[PDB]
């Protein structure tokens, strides 16, 4: 029985949603 | 709808712009619900900015400078590591110039009221005084936490106090200075800011 | 009356024909959307050289953008003045000539000439009675120096009674690009000197010295080399579509140069050229004009011609200029450069006065030299040529294409040859 | 029309792959979506209204790198059937990849290549990403790769192929499986870009200046050059390339297609305004040995080939002052009968930076891929580790158990000798 | 006006019958009640208020599924005796159906088909939806054609038969109802479509990726199938193609009349959105040849001839072009002796979707339904089923009993094998 685990992976870090160029 | 989703100034934003999207779109071919784009926000209310003189300074000063939120506590050991340095990093940078060039806000995740005038007894920047509601709508916003205590949406930490983050208008994060990051740059990081593309337009 | 069909191939071509069109629509004043102003009878008397009517008064130029690379006359239709050209003149391709000259003459051309030569036959029959055509290309490349070289052999056996003159850029010393170099411009070669009449030699290097020392500009782009080269080719053309003192044609510059049919290589000179700096200093008369066109610094090719002696040459001036001191100083500088002659033609150096000046000058001058220092730019790349071929470098992409063993041994024996013909001559 | 299909096989394929697509959206503008708000034709369809699809295929043996994509941020913009994993790993097998559970996926990936090239005429040719001394990345990747070349016979074959280290190698297989992989990429591929790790780990130690990258910061500097390699498709340049004139370009001989790289100007934003990159500075550290991305010392080899493309603002003579220098310098042997060995292409667009990477915003940039006889000491080193270790036939049992003929190792190593000597001949 | 009456005999013809029936109402804008508030008259009839009644009559010896139907939503639309119940069922015995308890409500049957084909002039032709495994699809169906033959001689009829598959059945008694049906619809059924369930459940699980369908997933899909066909009749198109268009362009001979069919695009809602259904798409994913709604591989089959229905957004040259690829395309193999057997029937109207169903909105759709010599293959199967049954008389005495000779088995043998030997002595 946990309370939540909160590290991330890196793919998931740093591939976001970046502003678009027209 | 940046950086995240589930934050209570967000909630707020979407509230009020499309209370005003629907009233004028009634009055009046305008898209609804308003584009997170096309939203407009007050970040920091009328009274909550207190600078060194202890006196209200409005939203509109800030205009011009690259401004980053500091997330600090005063009992933790890694804050207490990082101030000499920030507040090193804040003498130089700014006194090398003939104009103003970065500025600080104070946002406390302290216990109480003596700790965190005694902690703001040493900051020459800007801060938000800690029983103001802005403090824990700010770390909820940022995603900052000392301690699974507040619960998060599917989300994690997205770092630890202390935390500099650079923030633009809107709430969208500029950049993360990697102090206690993916990255461990302890007390280097601050010299990543790009301060030049980053002013609170 | 008089056409004249143009003929872009390769990429080289392709961006030069771009700014030749560019100084031609100048000089006559046509509106980029194709439509005339410039209210001037004596401009366009004689416009149908280059250009046609199309009953809502608009010109479409004769040429035929032609290439095997979709992208790259994609990129002059987009540009400025990309949309006087006619769409049906452009002959795309698919695949691309990949710096492989023998996929672009034998196995991947020839499946695209059915098209190509449709085009040309039908802009050709059209008028009374054509006069030349103009090719731009390059002689390092694949889809210029070869399947180009296709096209200059199938039209000149359609119209043998005709004439041709290409722009055409070699191999530069220091620089090169394109690795196969000299087996792309030696097989070019040998088939130029058997289906071409006249060739117009430009060397990277020597442009690249031109914007140096004469311009004094630090960093502009191919924009400024290909407008140095637009006008050249609009320099030797101005006496077919304006008047003058002593009038010129293609075809007659073509019977004064070439004392035999196998030499018909030339050099390109132009003046003015000074800087912003010193155009103040300079007050331009004809004896100043004449002493740049003999300044190896401001010949259009990069080899040095102090150390050979010209054959012949030819000067088109344009302006108003006063035919004495035109012709008196002609012969002066004969006189003057004595051994940078030869010995055995009097009266080696020529002259022409075209009667209209291009417009933001006064007074131009056009250079065009049969000399022999080409003597030693052959024999570069016949050297480079040896390089590479004693034991089969890079023979295996033109030998799966149908080549032979035999052909390349052809090549380097034709073009030596050449090189024979002008040491002869001393 | 025009376009070049990619293929991603193996884990190291993938998420070099994964940076290279991610590149790619934000340099024509695509949301993770596939919308947006003649750029996009080389690398992606167009699907019914706005959309833009990418031109790939994933395949792995294992689900866990490639489902981890469709639940990913690049949910939708990946057609959900050309994604493909199998049931269970290669592990690290030339033969498991290549004889016994290979065969099951290479019946249905040649029919999504069949699917996907049918479309438009005039193919450039194909990228494979893979490894070598991985598993599915050699095994995979060749039965994949010679069905191609009977199936479509005269396009052109990009193959990036994430070398094995000089020194490290995070496995004890790979002599046996990179000796394998050679014999079986010979006659298959046309130009084989041989790419280096600790090379990477060595560039982001000096010229980054950043303490501890990993795998996700070398994958960023890879799909930088990828970009820069195919900028002269995407946008309109002063003097343009194309992918199918590479390999007259560089090739002399059709056994010998195994070039390096180099890219500049690699620097942190931090230290970018130290230097103004200009045009004579970038050419140089493009030829400084501890900037090219292969590990292999050039001292003891003559150059053969060279092929340079600048990007972004970069006018064509001063490149012409560069290189005028360059071929005198004595520094940088050239072989005696290459006497021409540049070629130098110029496209316009400056390359774009990755939000939170590691690259500062650069007006130039300079990408060289080259031939040169240094790879002799690649190979050289590399049968050295065969022998020694076919020495008393160790980890045999685990090839021969798979599927392979025992003596199939003889001929790969005289395929091998081959290679060795004909280098050695031309350097002469 | 241009009216057709659908007959729905047994389990299977009822159950689809509800899928049709539904979506020809939504179609045409109809209610459950039956009013709207003359493109519907080919399926409906005209009631004083405004009230339109289908034109089909139902008919199960067994009160289980035909009583409920009557009880359920569809209430008020069917008139109460164009649906007819038996007693007891036909339990799976063609004897039972065919002799014993089929004749008593053949006459009420006739009587309500009289009445409703002299309603009007100009009736079109018949359909009929039967499950040839079964017991009263076989039995009261090879009755309704003998006694529809005789009265009705001109009109065509077109059979839509839920074929048993090769592997999974249903029954041990099937193998003899489905070669006892045979010599009953060579010589009345017109045009016999050939359908089969567990092609349409492969077809639901790759596609539309429904891992647990059921009869009302599959029937859905049969109900834009006959909605594909008939689209021709009901609205305006470019190419118009009836019902007695079917028979002249399929068909070279009397006794060839077996057919394939074939949808696309089958597509759920992810997939549909994010992709272009080019009008080359559609007609390539048609070709396919699993893509088939009969589980009979055409690969070692030869098409004899093929209708192709476009339905939606179809320009008439891609259509042209499409097919011009298709004939040139070197795998699917076409008969020597007939050089022409496309046929183009494009309508303008998109396909109505039921939402909350399984398809997506989709522009464009293609149905196929082709005549081949791969039918041989299917009676191969049925025919050595049967010679193992029949060898040593296993279920036999269930059929002698009922007034069914024993010959009837025999001569039905070689009638099958007469069919066998003429799809081979036509491929030459």
């Amino acid at each position: 029985p946990t309370l939540p685990f909160n590290a991330q992976s890196c793919y998931r870090s740093e591939y976001v949603a970046k502003p678009l160029p027209p | 709808s940046q950086p995240v989703f589930a934050s209570p100034l967000n909630v707020e934003k979407r509230r009020l712009n499309e209370e005003r999207a629907l009233m004028q779109a009634q009055k009046a071919n305008i898209q609804l619900p308003p584009n997170y784009g096309d939203m407009d926000l007050i970040l920091f209310p009328e009274g909550s900015l207190k600078n060194s003189n202890n006196t209200v300074i409005p939203q509109s000063h800030l205009k011009g400078k690259s401004v980053a939120l500091y997330f600090a506590d005063g009992a933790d050991p890694k804050c207490a590591s990082l101030l000499p340095f920030l507040l090193n990093y804040y003498r130089t940078m700014n006194e090398g110039g003939a104009n103003q060039k970065i500025e600080i806000i104070f946002v406390s995740l302290d216990r109480d009221r003596e700790a965190f005038e005694s902690h703001r007894a040493h900051m020459p920047w800007l801060s938000i005084d800690l029983e103001n509601p802005l403090t824990e709508i700010l770390k909820r916003h940022f995603r900052v936490m000392k301690e699974y205590e507040v619960p998060t949406y599917g989300y994690g930490s997205r770092t630890g106090v202390p935390s500099v983050i650079v923030i633009g208008s809107d709430g969208r994060e500029a950049q993360f200075l990697p102090i206690c990051s993916g990255l461990e740059e302890g007390d280097r990081a601050l010299l990543r800011w790009d301060w030049r593309n980053t002013k609170f337009a | 009356m008089r056409e004249i069909v143009h003929v872009q191939g390769g990429q080289c071509g392709n961006q030069i024909g771009a700014k030749f069109w560019e100084v031609i629509s100048d000089e006559h004043g046509i509106d980029p959307t194709g439509t005339y102003c410039g209210d001037s009878d004596l401009q366009l008397e004689r416009i149908n050289v280059f250009y046609n009517e199309a009953t809502g008064g608009r010109f479409v130029p004769r040429a035929i953008l032609m290439d095997l690379e979709p992208g790259t006359m994609d990129s002059v239709r987009a540009g400025p003045f990309g949309q006087l050209f006619r769409p049906d003149n452009f002959v795309f391709g698919q695949t691309g000539a990949g710096n492989n000259w023998a996929k672009g003459h034998y196995t991947e051309g020839a499946e695209l000439i059915d098209s190509v030569l449709d085009v040309v036959r039908k802009e050709a029959e059209g008028c009374d009675c054509l006069q030349g055509f103009q090719i731009t290309h390059s002689l390092g490349g694949g889809t210029g120096s070869g399947m180009g070289t296709l096209l200059i052999s199938k039209v000149r056996e359609e119209y043998p009674d005709r004439i041709m003159e290409t722009f055409s850029v070699f191999p530069s010393p220091k620089v090169s690009d394109t690795v196969v170099e000299p087996y792309n411009a030696t097989l070019s070669v040998h088939q130029l000197v058997e289906n071409a009449d006249e060739v117009q030699v430009i060397d990277n290097e020597a442009l690249y010295d031109i914007c140096f020392r004469t311009l004094k500009l630090t960093t502009p782009t191919y924009g400024d080399l290909n407008h140095l080269v637009s006008a050249a080719m609009s320099g030797v053309t101005c006496c077919l579509r304006f008047p003058g003192q002593l009038n010129s044609d293609l075809r007659k510059l073509a019977v004064n140069l070439i004392p035999f049919p196998r030499l018909h290589f030339f050099l390109i000179g132009f003046a003015p050229l000074t800087s912003r700096g010193s155009q103040q200093y300079r007050a331009l008369s004809v004896p100043e004009l004449t002493q740049q066109m003999f300044d190896a610094k401001n010949m259009m090719c990069a080899s040095d011609p102090r150390h050979g002696r010209y054959l012949t040459a030819s000067a088109m001036f344009r302006g108003r200029m006063s035919t004495k001191e035109v012709d008196e100083q002609m012969l002066n500088v004969q006189n003057k450069n004595s051994s940078y002659f030869v010995e055995w033609i009097p009266n080696n150096m020529k002259s022409s006065v075209c009667d209209i000046p291009p417009k933001g000058l006064k007074m131009s001058v056009t250079f065009v030299g049969n000399s022999t220092a080409i003597q030693e730019m052959f024999k570069r790349v016949s050297d480079q040529f040896t390089a590479m071929f004693r034991r089969k470098a890079f023979l295996h992409w033109y030998t799966g294409e149908g080549m032979d063993e035999m052909e390349f041994t052809e090549a380097e024996s034709n073009m030596n040859d050449l090189v024979s013909e002008y040491q002869q001559y001393q | 029309m025009r376009e070049v299909i990619s293929i991603h096989v193996g884990q190291a394929g993938i998420q070099i792959g994964n940076a290279c697509w991610e590149l790619f959206c934000l340099e024509h503008g695509i949301q993770p979506d596939g919308q947006m708000p003649d750029a996009f034709n080389t690398f992606f369809s167009e699907t019914g209204a706005g959309k833009h699809v990418p031109r790939c295929v994933f395949l792995d043996l294992e689900p866990t790198v490639v489902d981890e994509v469709r639940t990913g941020t690049y949910r939708h913009l990946f057609h959900p059937e050309q994604l493909i994993s199998g049931k269970e790993d290669a592990a690290n097998n030339f033969a498991r990849g290549h004889y016994t559970i290979g065969k099951e996926i290479v019946d249905l990936s040649l029919d999504r290549i069949r699917k996907l090239a049918d479309n438009c005429t005039g193919l450039q040719g194909f990228l494979m990403f893979n490894a070598v001394g991985g598993g599915t990345g050699s095994g995979l990747g060749c039965l994949l790769l010679e069905r191609l070349s009977v199936d479509y016979g005269k396009k052109s074959k990009l193959n990036f192929c994430s070398w094995p280290s000089p020194q490290v190698s995070t496995a004890v297989v790979e002599p046996y499986n990179s000796v394998l992989s050679t014999h079986s990429l010979l006659e298959h591929t046309d130009v084989a870009v041989m790419l280096d790790n600790e090379a990477i780990y060595d560039i982001c130690r000096r010229n980054l200046d950043i303490e501890r990258p990993t795998y996700t910061n070398l994958n960023r500097l890879i799909a930088q050059v990828i970009s820069s390699l195919t900028a002269s498709l995407r946008f309109d340049g002063a003097l343009n390339v194309d992918v199918t004139e590479f390999q007259t370009n560089l090739v002399p001989y059709p056994r010998i297609h195994f070039m390096l790289s180099s890219y500049a100007p690699i620097i942190s934003a931090e230290k970018a305004y130290h230097e103004q990159l200009s045009v004579a500075e970038i050419t140089n550290s493009a030829f400084e040995p501890a900037s090219m991305m292969a590990k292999c010392d050039p001292r003891h080899g003559k150059y053969m080939a060279c092929c340079l493309m600048y990007r972004g603002d970069v006018v064509p003579k001063d490149v012409n002052a560069a290189v005028a220098t360059i071929k005198t310098k004595r520094t940088i042997q050239f072989v005696d009968w290459c006497p021409t060995g540049f070629k130098c292409g110029i496209n316009y667009q400056p390359p774009t930076v990755v939000p939170g990477g590691d690259l500062a915003k650069v007006m130039r940039a300079v990408c060289m891929i080259s031939n040169s006889t240094a790879i002799a000491e690649v190979f050289s080193r590399m049968d050295h580790k065969f022998d020694l270790m076919y020495a008393k036939r160790a980890f045999v049992h685990w090839y021969v158990g798979e599927g392979m003929e025992e003596g199939e190792f003889s001929e790969a190593r005289e395929d091998l000798a081959a290679l060795e000597k004909d280098y050695e001949e031309v350097g002469i």
